[PDB]
C-alpha cells in the first residue's frame, strides 16, 4: 500500500518537509486530489454557493433556523449540519454582532473536526494537521497579539458547541493555520472561503511552480503546469506572482517565515520588465525611481485599506491619481500600474461599468501574460472575465478568442472533464 | 495583506 500513488514526503533540505514526485508527470497531469479536512464558505457568497459541496446552483433551499446558510438539498444540510450547528444558534443569538473573523471560523471548524474524527482522514495520508508546521518560536510581539485577538474571539464566537485546549495549544493551532491555510478561490478568482487541506500543505513554496491547486467545489486538486521528473520536488505557489523578487519575498518571510531561493528569486529576471520605467529624454535618476516604488508600495497599502471606508468613485479616484503620478516615471506595463489599473477594472465591475472595465482589462491582460508563469490562473481568469465581458457586451468574435485563451490555460489547470471548462464551452454555443 | 494561500492578492 501506498498513500499517495506516484509520490512521496521527504525532507526537503533548506525547506523542512516536502512532496517528492517519484514518477514522471506531465502539463495537465493530476498529481493528487485532496479532500477539504476542515472548510468554510465566506459570507459574501452565502445564497450562491451550497454551504456543503460549494456547487453553485439557483433556487438553494436556506437552513430554518438561521436563514443565513443555503444548501442544494436536504442531504447536504444534514451532512454540513455538525459544522453549521457552531454558527447557526449564534448568527440568531448575536445579531449584526456576529462578525467572526474567516480565520476563527476555520479553527472552529478544524477543532470540531478534531473532536468528532481524531484518526487520520483521507486528508491526511502523507500529512496530519497535527504536524503541521507553526514557527512559534518566530512569532513576534504584534503577530502574537493578533493570534490572542483570533483565541479571543473563537471563546467570544464559539464556547458553547466546543471545548477548548489551553492558550497555548490555541496560539499553536492558529500558526499552523496561517502557514497551512488555504483560500479558495472561482474560476475568476473570486474569494469563495477557506479551507485546510492537509496533503496539500506538504508542498513547499516556489515563484515557478511547477504545480497549480485548483477546486472542484470542497476537492483540492493537483495538477502539473510544467514537466515533473521522478525525484523533482513538486513546487506550488502560496501568493501572487505579479509582483518583484523583494514584494513576494516580504510577503513570504512575512506569513511563511522564509525567503524564497527560486530561480527567479535567485536571477530576478522579471523584476525589470515587471518595475518598467518609461524611456525618456532625461531619464528618472534612480533615487527618483527607489522613490516612486516606495510610493506605489505604500499606495498599495492605503488603497487596501480605503476598500473599507471610501467609496467607488472615491476609490476610482486614488486610482487614476496614483497611475497619473506613477506614470511620470513608471510606463503601462509596470506591475504597479497594473495593480491599480486592475483594481480600478474591479470598482468599474462593481459599479456596473461594463465599458469602463472592458477598457482596463485590455489594457490589463498583454502584460499580465508576460509577467505571470505560462499557466496562470491569474491570466486565464483574466481572459476569461474579459471573454464574459465581449460576450455579454455582444461582441462575440471577440467573447470567443478570450474564452478560447482562458480554456487554453483551464484545461491544463483544472483538467479538461472540470465542470468549468464544461461551462465556458457551454457559453461560446450561445 | 496577512492572507493564506492565494493567487490574487486581496
Ligand atoms: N521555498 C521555500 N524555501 C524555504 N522554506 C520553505 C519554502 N517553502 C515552504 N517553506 C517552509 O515550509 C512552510 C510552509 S508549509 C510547507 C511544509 C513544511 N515545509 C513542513 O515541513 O511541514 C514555510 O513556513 C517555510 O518554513
Ligand atoms: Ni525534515
Ligand atoms: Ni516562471
Ligand atoms: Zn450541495
Ligand atoms: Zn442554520
Ligand atoms: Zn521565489
Amino acid at each position: 500500500a501506498e498513500g499517495l500513488g506516484g509520490l512521496e514526503r521527504f525532507c526537503s533540505p533548506g525547506k523542512g518537509r516536502g512532496l517528492r514526485a517519484l514518477q514522471p508527470f506531465q502539463v495537465g497531469d493530476l498529481l493528487f486530489s485532496c479532500p477539504a479536512y476542515a472548510y468554510v464558505l465566506t459570507v459574501n457568497e452565502r445564497g450562491n454557493h451550497c454551504e456543503y459541496c460549494f456547487t453553485r446552483k439557483e433556487g438553494l433551499s436556506k437552513c430554518g433556523r438561521c436563514k443565513q446558510a443555503f444548501y442544494c438539498n436536504v442531504e447536504c444540510q444534514k451532512e454540513d449540519w455538525p459544522m453549521h450547528k457552531l454558527e447557526c444558534s449564534p448568527m440568531v443569538v448575536f445579531g449584526e454582532n456576529w462578525n467572526p473573523s474567516e480565520t476563527v471560523r476555520l479553527t472552529a471548524r478544524i477543532l470540531a473536526k478534531q473532536k468528532i474524527h481524531p484518526e487520520r482522514t483521507p486528508s491526511e495520508k502523507l500529512l496530519a494537521v497535527k504536524e503541521f508546521e507553526s514557527h512559534l518560536d518566530k512569532l513576534d510581539n504584534e503577530k502574537k497579539d493578533l493570534i490572542q485577538s483570533d483565541i479571543a474571539a473563537l471563546h467570544h464566537f464559539y464556547s458553547k458547541h466546543l471545548e477548548f485546549p489551553d492558550n497555548d495549544s490555541l496560539v499553536v493551532l492558529f500558526a499552523q493555520v496561517n502557514c497551512n491555510g488555504f483560500t479558495i478561490e472561482d474560476e475568476e478568482l473570486s474569494h469563495l472561503g477557506s479551507a485546510i487541506f492537509p496533503d496539500v500543505a506538504l508542498m513547499n513554496h516556489s515563484c515557478c511552480p511547477n504545480v497549480i491547486v485548483t477546486y472542484k467545489g470542497t476537492l483540492a486538486e493537483v495538477r502539473a503546469v510544467q514537466e515533473i521528473k521522478p525525484g523533482e520536488e513538486v513546487f506550488t505557489s502560496y501568493i501572487d506572482l505579479l509582483y518583484p523578487t523583494e514584494d513576494r519575498n516580504d510577503r513570504l518571510r512575512d506569513s511563511y517565515f522564509f525567503t524564497c531561493e527560486c530561480q527567479e528569486c535567485t536571477t530576478k529576471d522579471k523584476d525589470k520588465a515587471k518595475v518598467e520605467i518609461r524611456k525618456l529624454s532625461d531619464p528618472p535618476k534612480a533615487e527618483a525611481i527607489r522613490d516612486m516604488v516606495r510610493y506605489a508600495r505604500n499606495v498599495i497599502e492605503e488603497f487596501r485599506r480605503a476598500k473599507h471606508y471610501k467609496s467607488p468613485s472615491e476609490l476610482l479616484e486614488i486610482c487614476e491619481l496614483s497611475q497619473e503620478k506613477m506614470s511620470s516615471v513608471f510606463e503601462d506595463s509596470n506591475v504597479y500600474m497594473l495593480h491599480m489599473m486592475y483594481q480600478a477594472m474591479g470598482v468599474c465591475l462593481y459599479m456596473q461599468d461594463w465599458e469602463g472595465a472592458l477598457q482596463y482589462g485590455q489594457k490589463i491582460i498583454k502584460p499580465y501574460s508576460k509577467h505571470y508563469p505560462l499557466y496562470s490562473l491569474n491570466v486565464a481568469s483574466m481572459w476569461l472575465k474579459l471573454g464574459r465581458l465581449y460576450m455579454g457586451l455582444e461582441h462575440k468574435a471577440a467573447g470567443e478568442k478570450a474564452l478560447k485563451k482562458a480554456i487554453a490555460i483551464m484545461e491544463v489547470a483544472h483538467g479538461k472533464d472540470h465542470p468549468y471548462i464544461s461551462e465556458i464551452k457551454q457559453e461560446i454555443e450561445s | 495583506g496577512r492572507m493564506l494561500k492565494h493567487k490574487r492578492q486581496r
